């Protein structure tokens, strides 16, 4: 089966809300027993817009990873139903609730694309993960590895963003009761993006790091990409250069400045005087 | 004494000043708001 | 009846609104409609937790669309999940036709009904959602009989009781003839804000990034020369400007706003070009390093 | 009275505003009319709500439900362009 | 609703305790939680005056957009500034200005319920557009 029709992944907060809700409504199983469902959206165009999710009922144990119960006989029934919402949503692909991937999920993945025409395993976490994506995509390919190890079937990362409809965007803003100092449209908001800016830089850093000592030692399979990568990091560095800003801001609040005091220094006999005539006037006024 | 010395000319601004300060706080916090 | 039927304040989630908005968009002018699932708890609160559609139509709304097999054949399924969810209402859009509940909108009310004594009528207006405003309304259908003893003000005790105009025409007088139209609060939770926050991993360098000296260098140009041409009208201007009231100096010195003012507009926005230059070149080069 | 107040308000929100104008041609006694509305294209209404057939005048003008088009009635009378000019 | 309105009875008199519950019933889901959050500091400090009370249910009230923390937050107010009816006016004008019903809602509640006994001339004025209004 083809897993074509991808090149970029978009999933709207709809999707992630799903999740969360139904949890609820299930069972309230809570990720104590991780939960595979149905990843809706659209098809007949080169970037995949998952519109919607729904659960399906899926226990995979904690005792094993490699037993679970996915309920089949959902999916086709549900399969009919989509058509009545709108003829754009078409079975692309599954959800996995995280916190991660495993090697058991190339099964998971066998059987869900008998179903679908692109199909995607992207994980959709109950949790948010940070103040990032909470969201990642992933594809299956069959690829080697220089590191001596025949062919496999793995998950290789394929872009992920958020994006929205015209009709679900405008919703958003209602329900939310979260102003946002974090808009990034502005001055204002774009000094706050930079301080978190380094913070996120930091966050990613450490785990790089920890990748190149497990290939040390602590042996863990070496996925070539990932090196051939890292080092084209540290070549293009040279050292810095100007940038300086001007005496010229002052200039104009200055002039702001002048025509308010010569109106003050006209006015100041007048207003002054006739203050001890109407304060006398004031108090007595107050009375009736 | 129950006249009006020095003393109860302490007591008149003591009252006042306490009394009024925690009215002025708020005011005071009004700015920060 | 006056002695039992009250109005339902409607709390709708995420999840309901979200959909219903979506549905109705891309079928447009085909109407779409459907039941909502939901729970029922007090004498009045109904919280929408989700909705599915019924088929859509050419002619919209009718009685046709509506069948018990369809309803029945999503019960199935609710068991299979183990949702217990019962039936709170249903739903319909119309861009086709206003607020006000179309005649065959009633008839379609009125069988939902009998399944559900407390079924609520939502009207969805997708095109709405387009714009940055979105008027929606929910509605309970009132009894004949209610309204001789009762009158309409009956549904509005021991509940909100806020009763809606959504502007004049058709859609206000189609209201009052039919129906009693109670208000929409929404269902959070600290969660669901916590997923519709959240931005990118990308952003992160974003910020950082070092942005062209050549781009840099195209807002400079742009803003030294708009400041002299305005900095000759800022010359004028002082020799007067002896009085305050800043709209009579705007007027006087020509044009909306003072020459001074929009000379500090340029200064402010190449600054903010600047801003994120210079803070970048420098921590980028130490970092990386 | 405070009566024909109510009497009024009544009859507008059950009539609908706006009213849209016809001209009355001719009055077919069964509840309908043969109507011309000025809007441009003509249609065939029931004369219903608030006027009898010999209520509604020929050559006249006339109210009609906005919402779906009965005649509601005559209040008011057409004039010609042709007249106005012509007269003095 | 009759719990998170129950919380602010049981921990009457105790004061400096409620300061602690209402960040937490905030920190809770569901804007119930949050809006009976806003009545327990106030209960609970009886007509005396501390400062940090009523920063907090100001802060709450416009950094976070919510209707129900809105007016629950603005009608505290009224019961800590009880004991000096004059003061509260000054304060309750800033509300007043926004725009917004819930925002109102409280500002005009908020008047009656402190100058309750011994009353203000100012404080009856200012609810006076607030009824003329169409909005209900």
């Amino acid at each position: 089966m083809p897993e074509l029709a991808v090149q970029k992944v978009v999933v709207h907060p709809l999707v992630l809300l799903s999740v969360v809700d139904h949890f609820n409504r299930i069972g309230k199983v809570g990720n104590q027993k991780r939960v595979v469902g149905v990843l809706l959206g659209s098809w007949q165009k080169k970037v995949l817009d998952v519109s919607n999710s729904f659960a399906v009922p899926f226990d995979e144990d904690d005792k094993d990873d490699s037993v679970w119960f996915l309920d089949h006989d959902y999916l086709e029934n549900m399969y009919g139903m989509f058509k009545k919402v709108n003829a754009r949503e078409r079975i692309v692909g599954w959800y996995h609730t995280g916190p991660k991937l495993h090697k058991n999920d190339i099964a998971i993945n066998e059987l869900m694309k008998r179903y679908c025409p692109n199909s995607v395993l992207v994980i959709i976490d109950v949790k948010p993960k940070d103040l990032g994506l909470p969201t990642e995509a992933y594809i299956s390919v069959e690829e080697v590895h220089d590191d001596g190890t025949p062919t496999s079937k793995t998950f290789e990362h394929v872009t992920s963003e958020i994006g929205a409809e015209e009709a679900e965007e405008v919703g958003v803003e209602h329900l939310l009761r979260d102003i946002k100092d974090t808009t990034v449209g502005t001055l204002s908001q774009r000094i706050t993006n930079q301080v978190h800016g380094l913070k996120g830089l930091n966050s990613k850093l450490l785990d790089i790091r920890t990748y190149l000592e497990k290939v040390a030692s602590g042996k863990l399979p070496i996925n070539h990409h990932i090196i051939y990568q890292l080092q084209d990091v540290f070549n293009l560095l040279p050292d810095a250069s100007l940038q300086e800003f001007v005496k010229a801001f002052y200039l104009k609040t200055n002039d702001q400045m002048v025509v308010v005091y010569l109106a003050s220094l006209i006015r100041s006999v007048v207003a002054l005087h006739n203050l001890i005539n109407n304060k006398i006037a004031n108090r007595d006024a107050e009375k009736k | 004494s129950f006249l009006g010395p020095e003393p109860e000319d302490l007591e008149d601004l003591y009252s006042r000043y306490k009394k009024l300060q925690q009215e002025l706080e708020f005011l005071e916090v009004q700015e920060e708001y | 009846a006056p002695a039992v039927d009250t109005a339902e304040q409607v709390y709708i989630s995420s999840l309901a609104l979200l959909k219903m908005l979506k549905h109705g968009r891309a079928g447009v002018p085909m109407e779409v409609m459907g039941l909502m699932l939901g729970e029922f708890v007090d004498d009045y609160t109904v919280r929408v937790i989700d909705v599915f559609a019924m088929p859509q139509s050419g002619t919209g709304v009718s009685v046709e669309a509506v069948d018990p097999v369809f309803q029945a054949k999503m019960l199935d399924m609710l068991k299979q999940t183990g949702r217990p969810e019962m039936v709170v209402g249903w739903y319909h859009s119309h861009p086709g036709f206003g607020c006000w509940l179309s005649g065959v909108d009633i008839n379609t009310q009125q069988s939902f009904e009998a399944l559900s004594e407390r079924a609520v009528a939502v009207v969805v207006d997708p095109i709405q959602s387009v714009k940055g405003k979105v008027v929606i309304d929910a509605f309970r259908l009132i009894n004949a009989n209610m309204m001789v003893l009762g009158h309409e003000p009956r549904q509005t005790t021991s509940n909100l009781g806020h009763l809606n105009k959504p502007s004049i025409q058709a859609l206000i007088h189609g209201l009052n003839r039919h129906y009693y139209s109670i208000t929409i609060n929404y269902r959070k939770n600290e969660l669901e804000q916590k997923m519709l926050l959240n931005l990118h991993k990308k952003s992160w360098m974003e910020g950082l990034t070092l942005q062209d000296y050549s781009e840099h260098c195209k807002h400079n140009e742009s803003v030294v020369k708009e400041m002299l041409e305005l900095a000759k009208n800022y010359n004028k201007a002082v020799e007067e400007e002896d009085k305050m009231t800043p709209e009579q100096l705007a007027i006087k010195n020509v044009g909306k706003q003072d020459p001074k003012r929009h000379l500090e507009e340029h200064v402010d926005v190449l600054m903010t070009s600047n801003i994120v230059q210079c803070l970048a070149a420098m921590l980028d080069t130490v970092v990386f390093k | 009275e405070e009566k024909q107040e109510e009497e009024r308000s009544k009859v507008d929100d059950l009539r609908g505003t706006p009213m849209s104008v016809g001209t009355l041609e001719e009055i077919i006694d069964d509840n309908h009319a043969i109507v011309s509305t000025s809007v441009g294209s003509e249609h065939y209404v029931s004369i219903l709500s608030f006027v009898d057939k010999d209520l509604l005048e020929p050559g006249c003008s006339v109210l009609l439900n906005h919402k779906v088009h009965a005649v509601i009635g005559v209040l008011m009378d057409d004039t010609d362009p042709l007249v106005t000019v012509m007269k003095v | 609703r009759g719990l998170a309105v129950g919380i602010a009875l049981v921990m009457y008199g105790r004061m400096e305790e409620a300061d602690a519950l209402i960040e937490s019933l905030c920190r809770d889901k569901d804007p119930i939680l949050r809006r009976s959050g806003m009545y327990t500091v106030a209960m609970a400090y009886c007509g005396s005056g501390n400062n940090k009370a009523i920063r907090r249910l100001l802060h709450v009230a416009v950094s976070d957009v919510n209707d129900d923390v809105r007016r629950a937050a603005v009608e505290s107010l009224g019961f800590i500034l009880f004991r000096t009816p004059e003061q509260c006016p000054s304060v309750v004008s800033l509300l007043s200005e926004s725009y917004n019903p819930h925002v109102r809602y409280g500002a005009a509640m908020a008047l009656g319920v402190c100058c309750a006994g011994t009353g203000n001339k100012e404080a009856i004025n200012l609810l006076e557009p607030m009824t003329n209004d169409p909005v209900n």
